[PDB]
């Protein structure tokens, strides 16, 4: 039998090991890049209108 | 300049191509803001 101690203590390491406090951060930095592009679109779709009239 | 465009086109009221005087400018510029746009499409498609 696996130790019932030590099967706590597999899943309170897991616990502790995790890319959570990195992955939002990377998340973040990619919507943040995404958002750069977006608000640069809405720069174009108000300057091609303003060319096709 | 557009009452330039009828101050110096005064006796032109009798000639048809005082309106080509007035139709030279306007197709002009109706270019060069192309080109300036048209900057702009190729300056935008290296970004993108």
């Amino acid at each position: 039998a696996q130790g019932l101690q030590p099967q706590i203590s597999s899943k309170k390491k897991l616990m502790d090991d995790n890319n959570l406090s990195t992955t939002i951060k990377d998340l973040q930095s990619k919507i943040d890049e995404k958002n750069k592009e977006i608000d640069q679109f809405q720069k174009d779709y108000n300057k091609y209108v303003g060319l096709a009239f | 300049k557009d009452i330039d465009g009828l101050d110096f086109t005064q006796p032109k009221k009798e000639a048809i191509k005082q309106a080509i005087k007035q139709g030279a400018e306007i197709a002009r510029k109706i270019l060069g803001k192309v080109s300036e746009g048209l900057k702009y499409i190729d300056l935008a498609d290296a970004r993108m």
